């Protein structure tokens, strides 16, 4: 099995993501649709337990032949998820979640994955200053600005390898991500690391315990 | 319309030490040809009908040698007005009285009198001519540069800069030069001013060509405290706008300090400044004729090749010159009128007119100024300079930084002999 | 099932018989993301040959022989069959969807041909475990050898061949010839080698980087001006992609016509090649059989007019771009190999005792 | 020393005596009298005969028998060397047969009433003419002079007495006289990897005339002369044996067959044998 | 006066810093037109002045640049119809220059039938279904092959030059006419010549010796045609003739700016490594098998009696 597919059920001003809304098909059905629709016989889903335990037993009811729902804690979040899920995979990871409402042909972002042997791919589509190279593909700089106490940051010596650098501002990610099983490694490592989505951004792609492996190239698909 | 352009002739940044001292920067010879010679070639190979030359420093040499030159001649299709001042001490001040005095009147190429290039701007002038009429003349600026590598010599980094730009309108939104710097900060507000794409480059070379308005002479007299093209391009940024135009297939660089003499150099000599190459002659003269042979040898006429004597690449040999046998010349140029003794291996050294140099004597990444002389058994390492009429003695090995003059407060040598102090 | 991929564009009547695909669009995206019908490393290794992230040849060999090694460390013999056959047969697919991806090149084939008659060797009484990994021991002794051992002898057999102070005239990338004049610079010889290069790969930018680190005194020119350059040349060195078994050279499209303007300059030519690739295949031209890449490599970007932009529009215009061509062995001098220096007419030979013959 | 006099003796014992078959005699002589009982120690007294015997003759033919039959003598501890020195006079034993297969299988390539063209005097082409005109051939002859020493000379007189119109021409008048000779014969002093042959300083010019006239060039050499040499151009050949220069290359392309006690071969075959040899 | 003066020192310039006009037979029309204003408006009396002054200016115009042969064999052939006016009024100072200019006026006139003539020519040489291939760009060349497609088919392998690859924009002028057109990399010559029955070529100057002066990379093409033995057309008008030989010259390939080779943008190896970018080459004349041109086909080796017809021996130095 090359990838073992993982979709995460916990929010993380408008909308609960796990339970509530649903215009026609529950909100984890995108995503359980998606996976199915490309193999992924065997799925895990995270159940959150916050709710009371009112997650898991709606969701064995939507007919698919056999999935993974592990309950949770009393309230975590998604790296969390990841650490509590660790001793069940073995692979690697290919993490979506609850509000994914795509038509993403993933063919692309996980051939972008395999071809360039990438410690991770993401996906995106049009507040996070997002920086990639000419070709748009691989990730140079990414960086929120709630983080950015400073103006800007950006290193010369990135600027020296790769000269031009096209930014974004507008980009908002799927949350799809295709994680190796080394990154997993370096998670469960390190428990200091939470809320996943923040996570991406110490890639330290470039050279300073931290390298549980070389290089940890990370990568960028931009949708229509 | 037609198409004027100014022409610094003084570099006002005292750089060269103590070259400069003796003969204006412009007027050093790149090969065997003075650097406004190519800015004058380049300005009205462009289609610029009439230049202003401001000379400051040494103005009458100046004057001097541009009146004897091609493009002071009743037949020449460039006019050029050379001015004389010792008031002014910046480009800015230039550029205030150029607008006090009201000489240009539409989009005039600003550009220093030490540029070598051969870049056609007619494609940047029309898109700054239509940017400016569709937008009402906001743009008052189109600043010309080269796509590089940050790994080129001829990316100097002292001159290296940094810009961020609008991929869709090309407009610069912020510029700064990386001097020193490990870290580059780009201000926020620079995506707020262009909402569709900011692009950041670190691969543009400055050629220093840029293109203006009269907007901009009208600018640095409203503000006096503009000196210099930086500083102006950084207070309008921080506030009319700024924009671009990117050059692939043709050559641009300033000689601002002697390792951008050094690159630009080698890079004429290998003809990537192609047709301003030695073999072409692109001044009228009859002393700076030569014939290209394979390598980038351009043997010249009567240099005395003497038995055995190797030229292996990029060597410009000046006419009159004398070059004994057993000799070993590497991607070197030699000035006309010079005398090279027997088992003399010269190598990245730009020997100009009247320098003397005796058997035995090994020369490395040097520059031998006019008249320079070097006697028996005189060993140079990388970057040494001799200057103006200055002898070293038999039996001495200079370090890698030694700079040798007449000048005491401007060299690691006086009014005495090199011989020993 | 691997569908079939469409060939792109319009083939040139005289290659009909050959397929011509398309960069831009894969193979993959008609597939499973968690493979199953192909394996998860051939897949990888398929997706990046076809995008071109793997080039050279012995490149392209090793990355075949260390998908397959990741393909049978992950095998597992059925219940009631045996390895010897189902492993063969369960590779098939694979190799076809290589082929389909991009054709297999002469080193791949030999490479494919030995694996498969070492996996034919294993016993019978055998069990699993061990003889998985008896077949990854063999691949990493092959591999090691045929790679790295016939690189150390070529090199040492061209160094006590390149003199002192002479040109050497070098055509594209190859890791062979790199490798030798590298070897040939550290351990003392003092030469200059002139780099030919051709459109649209544009290959020979890596060996010139490649000297310009080690050092080596570089020149670089494309392959219409190396008629120019030849009266300087002393000696033309070359990287075969394979040696059919008349001796001909079947490398470069470029190799055939440096070759011929070479012999007409009286510079001798020599070429560097492995015997894994000797190849009993014979072919008299670059018609019988070629690889032909995506056409739209051919158009150059000539600043703000790009001329053959629309080129499909235009009902009469083929485009063509040859990844091989084949050198008559009556035009070249030397073959440099294991065994040692060789003539072209003495390769069959090779082949015969390299056949355990 | 001990060697030298007995080589140069050797050749005034028979002047009808090739150099290689001296050396080997000579290698075998002083293997056999030393009496070298070491598996290391033996190779350095072999390669010192070696060297000191190519000092004294710059000939490409000694230095690969030499270096021909030091490996198979070493291919062959105490039981070693006994059997060596069998398969060493084995050996000589067929190198002497050898000229004599060299001369019986090429003397019927000479159809009769044919005009052989033949560079410096040497001992194969002389016994294979023997050989043909023994079988009642008649044809006629044209000899180089070899100048540098006037060995087409000493050809034509010992021709002579064979009872055949022999011609000597000049060193270059075989451009002129090449249209009027149906073949080239010429003897080998040596025979590189790729089939070309490091002979006389003529050899390379009547092989460039061969290939401007069609000519079938012949060339017939013993098989303790194959070199494992391969020079690309003259100068690559080693400066050693050239010595104005003595000996010269010639490529295989200017060459049709070769004549060695293997049988008649084509170029294309030397490189065969000496890879199967293993040099 | 001014006017003339201004005029020649603008042609100078545009023959020395580009190519203008870009089609060498305009640049023939526009030269003899500045010889005819030249011949006209000097004080000159005696041929012998006229004569000197016209190559004192053609000195000039071969040091502009030296690559561009048509403006000085032009130069020459002036030099020869004033010979010829001048033999002919002595073997007369008004008749003599107006007897000039009508001679130079009869060349201008039959200067731009070239073209048509060979043109024309063209179809006694391509039969159907025939494999041309050509090198670069010539319009003489693309116009010879969309003459004969009128009434014959045929394909055509067109060969882009690198780096200029002019090919390119000839393979689409061809397509544009029907002309089954092949469009190749110049490595690609030798592995696709045992396919091709001809080879149609333009060049830029052809020498006394027979030889030609083409775009580099066509004497690869004209080395694989005599390999395979194929034969190779050289159609090229009778202003490109030049009486000078191949080593008694100067400055014979033109060599430009290397960033066509290899691009500034590879950074620190561009100050090790030396680039060569020769837009021409030599053929000789023993790989040419027949020259096309304004009267007729002609061997390679009968453009020596063509010399003695167009230029006086004397001049052939100017
Ligand atoms: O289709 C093409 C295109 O050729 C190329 C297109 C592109 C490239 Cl890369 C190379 C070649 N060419 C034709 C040219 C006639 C031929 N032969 C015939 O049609 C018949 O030939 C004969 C028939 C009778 C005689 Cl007597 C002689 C030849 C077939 C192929």
């Amino acid at each position: 099995m090359e990838f073992q597919a993982v979709v995460m059920a916990v929010g993380g001003s408008s909308i609960p993501k796990p339970l509530l809304p649903v215009g026609n098909k529950p909100l984890i059905w995108y995503p359980l649709n998606l996976l199915e629709r490309v193999g992924f016989e065997e799925v895990i889903v995270v159940t959150t337990r916050d709710v009371q335990k009112a997650l898991c037993a709606e969701f064995k009811m939507k007919m698919k032949p056999d999935i993974v729902c592990i309950p949770d804690d009393a309230d975590m979040g998604t790296a969390d998820s990841l650490r509590y899920i660790y001793p069940k995979l073995k692979t690697d990871v290919l993490v979506l979640s609850c509000d994914l409402i795509t038509d993403v042909a993933l063919h692309e972002v996980v051939d972008l994955f395999r071809a360039y042997d990438a410690s991770l791919a993401m996906l995106m589509r049009k507040r996070d200053f997002i920086g990639v190279d000419s070709t748009g593909k691989r990730l140079l700089f990414m960086a929120n600005e709630a983080d950015l106490d400073e103006e800007l940051v950006i290193k010369g010596s990135i600027l020296q390898k790769h000269p031009r650098i096209r930014f974004h501002t507008g980009l908002v990610d799927a949350h799809l991500y295709c994680l190796k099983k080394y990154i997993v490694d370096f998670l469960m490592e390190n428990g200091s690391i939470t809320s996943i989505r923040s996570e991406l951004i110490p890639y330290l792609v470039r050279k300073q315990s931290a390298s549980s492996q070389s290089q940890v190239r990370c990568y960028v698909h931009i949708m229509k | 319309p037609p198409l004027q352009a100014v022409l610094v002739a003084d570099s006002f940044d005292r750089r060269f030490f103590p070259i400069s001292k003796d003969q204006p920067r412009v007027l050093l010879p790149l090969a065997n040809v003075a650097l406004i010679d190519y800015t004058l070639e380049f300005l009205t190979a462009t289609g610029v009908q009439e230049t202003f030359v401001f000379c400051c420093w040494k103005a009458a040499q100046i004057k001097e040698h541009l009146l004897k030159s091609k493009w002071c001649r009743p037949t020449s299709l460039n006019v050029v007005r050379i001015i004389t001042s010792e008031l002014y001490r910046s480009l800015g001040d230039v550029l205030r009285d150029v607008d006090a005095k009201a000489l240009v009147r539409s989009d005039f190429l600003l550009v220093y009198g030490d540029v070598i290039s051969n870049i056609n701007i007619t494609r940047a002038l029309e898109e700054h001519r239509l940017r400016r009429k569709l937008e009402k003349n906001v743009s008052v600026m189109t600043m010309i540069f080269k796509e590089s590598s940050p790994s080129h010599p001829t990316r100097c980094h002292e001159d290296n800069v940094v810009v961020a730009v609008d991929s869709t309108t090309n407009r610069v939104l912020h510029f700064q030069k990386t001097q020193g710097l490990r870290r580059f900060a780009f201000p926020l507000s620079l995506f707020q001013g262009s909402s569709d794409g900011v692009e950041v480059r670190y691969d543009l070379l400055d050629c220093h060509i840029s293109i203006c308005s009269p907007q901009v002479a009208q600018l640095f007299t409203d503000n006096f405290d503009y000196q210099t093209r930086d500083d102006f391009v950084r207070g309008l940024l921080v506030n009319n706008q700024i924009h671009m135009h990117v050059t692939a297939k043709e050559y641009g660089a300033r000689v601002s300090n002697l390792h951008m003499y050094s690159a630009v150099c080698a890079d004429v000599i290998r003809r990537w400044v192609y047709p301003l190459t030695p073999e072409a002659n692109f001044t009228d003269s009859t002393t700076q004729s030569c014939t290209h042979s394979r390598h980038n040898i351009y043997r010249g006429p009567e240099v005395s090749l003497g038995h055995g004597s190797i030229l292996e690449e990029n060597v410009l040999l000046g006419s009159g010159t004398v070059i004994g046998s057993n000799c070993f010349i590497t991607n070197s140029v030699i000035g006309p009128g010079c005398h090279i003794g027997d088992n003399v291996v010269l190598d990245q050294t730009y020997l100009w007119q009247g320098v003397r140099v005796a058997a035995g004597a090994q020369i490395h990444q040097s520059l031998l100024c006019d008249n320079a002389e070097v006697k028996e058994r005189v060993t140079l390492k990388p970057r040494s300079v001799l200057t103006s009429q200055v002898v070293v003695g038999p039996n001495i090995t200079l370090p890698e930084g030694s700079v040798i003059s007449l000048h005491p407060p401007d060299a690691e040598e006086d009014e005495d002999d090199g011989e020993f102090s | 099932q691997v569908p079939t991929r469409k060939d792109y564009g319009s083939k040139v009547s005289l290659f009909s018989h050959l397929p011509q695909y398309s960069r831009q669009n894969s193979l993959t995206q008609f597939m499973s993301i968690p493979s199953s019908v192909i394996h998860p490393a051939m897949v990888r290794l398929g997706l990046q040959y076809s995008q071109g992230l793997v080039s050279g040849s012995n490149a392209r060999c090793i990355a075949l022989l260390r998908a397959l090694q990741q393909v049978i460390q992950d095998y597992t013999t059925p219940p009631n069959e045996e390895l010897s056959r189902d492993l063969v047969n369960k590779l098939k697919p694979y190799m076809s969807f290589l082929t389909q991806c991009r054709p297999l090149s002469a080193s791949m084939h030999n490479a494919i041909k030995f694996l498969n008659k070492e996996i034919t060797s294993v016993g019978s009484s055998k069990r699993e475990e061990e003889a998985k990994s008896e077949l990854r021991a063999a691949i990493d002794r092959y591999v090691q050898e045929k790679i790295v051992l016939a690189a150390q002898a070529i090199s040492r057999f061209a160094y006590q061949k390149i003199s002192n102070g002479d040109v050497i005239l070098v055509y594209g990338c190859s890791s062979l010839v790199s490798r030798i004049l590298q070897e040939a610079w550290t351990e003392g010889r003092r030469f200059r080698v002139v780099v030919v290069d051709s459109r649209p790969w544009l290959e020979g930018r890596h060996t010139l980087r490649s000297l310009v680190h080690a050092g080596v005194p570089a020149s670089y020119l494309l392959i219409p001006a190396a008629s120019y350059v030849l009266p300087e040349v002393s000696k033309v060195l070359l990287g075969a992609h394979a040696l059919l078994a008349n001796g001909s050279v079947m490398s470069r499209v470029g190799t055939a016509q440096l070759a011929l303007v070479a012999r007409a300059h009286n510079v001798p030519v020599l070429v560097c090649c492995e015997t894994y690739k000797f190849c009993e295949r014979v072919q008299t031209d670059a018609f019988v059989s070629n690889e032909l890449d995506d056409p739209d490599d051919l158009q150059c970007k000539r600043g703000e007019h790009v001329a053959l932009a629309n080129w499909q529009n235009h009902a009469s215009l083929r485009l063509l771009n040859l990844v091989y061509d084949v050198t008559p062995p009556e035009l070249v001098d030397l073959v440099i190999t294991e065994l040692g220096m060789i003539p072209c007419s003495s390769v069959p030979v090779v082949l015969r005792v390299k056949s355990s013959d | 020393k001990e060697l030298i006099e007995y080589f140069k003796s050797q050749m005034k014992e028979d002047p009808d005596m090739a150099s290689a078959v001296a050396a080997i005699r000579t290698l075998l002589e002083f293997l056999k009298r030393d009496k070298g009982e070491t598996i290391q120690g033996l190779r350095a007294n072999l390669t010192s005969a070696i060297e000191t015997l190519c000092g004294v003759d710059s000939s490409v033919a000694v230095s690969s028998g030499g270096e021909l039959f030091l490996r198979f003598i070493s291919l062959a501890y105490s039981k070693c060397k006994k059997i060596m020195i069998e398969r060493g006079e084995l050996f000589l034993r067929r190198i002497s047969l050898s000229r004599n297969k060299i001369a019986d299988l090429c003397h019927t390539f000479i159809k009769d009433g044919a005009t052989i063209l033949t560079h410096a005097y040497s001992r194969v082409v002389l016994r294979v003419l023997e050989a043909a005109v023994a079988a009642k051939k008649r044809f006629s002859v044209y000899v180089t002079e070899s100048q540098p020493d006037l060995s087409g000379k000493k050809m034509a007189k010992a021709l002579c007495h064979l009872n055949v119109p022999v011609t000597v021409v000049l060193d270059a008048a075989v451009g002129y006289i090449m249209e009027k000779a149906d073949l080239v014969i010429v003897g080998a002093e040596g025979v590189v990897e790729n089939g070309g042959i490091i002979n006389k300083i003529g050899t390379n010019q009547m092989a460039v005339c061969a290939k401007a006239q069609n000519k079938p060039f012949y060339v017939v050499a013993e098989s303790f002369k194959f070199v494992r040499l391969f020079p690309l151009n003259q100068q690559d050949v080693p400066d050693k044996f050239k010595y104005h220069p003595w000996v010269d290359y010639t490529a295989p392309s200017l060459i049709t067959l070769l004549f060695t006690d293997l049988g008649v071969l084509t170029p294309s075959a030397v490189s065969d044998e000496l890879i199967k040899l293993y040099l | 006066g001014s006017e003339l003066s201004e005029r020649i020192e603008s042609f100078v310039e545009t023959l020395k810093r580009g190519g203008g006009p870009r089609s060498s037979e305009e640049m023939a029309r526009e030269t003899l037109g500045l010889l005819r204003q030249i011949i006209t408006d000097h004080r000159w009396s005696n041929a012998g002045e006229l004569m000197e002054l016209i190559r004192r200016e053609g000195r000039r115009m071969t040091a502009a640049q030296p690559s561009e042969t048509t403006v000085g064999n032009m130069v020459r052939r002036v030099l020869k119809i004033i010979r010829e006016e001048y033999g002919r009024l002595h073997g007369h100072y008004a008749q003599l220059q107006s007897n000039i200019i009508e001679a130079i006026n009869e060349l201008l006139v039959e200067l731009e039938g070239t073209m048509e003539n060979i043109a024309a020519q063209a179809l006694e040489h391509i039969h159907s279904n025939e494999v041309i291939m050509t090198i670069g760009f010539s319009r003489t060349v693309e116009a010879f092959l969309k003459e004969a497609a009128r009434k014959r088919k045929f394909h055509v392998i067109v060969a882009e030059c690198a780096p200029f690859c002019q090919g390119h924009e000839m393979a689409v002028n061809l397509s544009k006419a029907g002309i089954e057109t092949t469009v190749m990399t110049d490595a690609a010559i030798f592995a696709v010549m045992s396919r091709v029955n001809k080879v149609i070529i333009g060049t830029k100057t052809i020498l006394a010796n027979g030889a030609l002066r083409a775009v580099t990379g066509t004497h690869t093409l004209a080395l694989a045609a005599k390999h395979h033995s194929t034969p190779l057309i050289v159609c090229a008008p009778m202003f490109k003739l030049s009486p000078q030989f191949p080593n008694e010259e100067d400055s014979f390939h033109k060599f430009v700016a290397p960033e066509e080779v290899l691009p500034f943008t590879e950074g620190d190896i561009l100050e090790k490594v030396s680039v060569h970018c020769p837009v021409f080459d030599y053929v000789p004349p023993e790989l040419i098998t027949l020259f096309i041109s304004n009267i007729g086909g002609n061997a390679p080796s009968y453009i020596y009696r063509l010399m003695s017809e167009l230029y006086h021996p004397d001049d052939h130095v100017l």
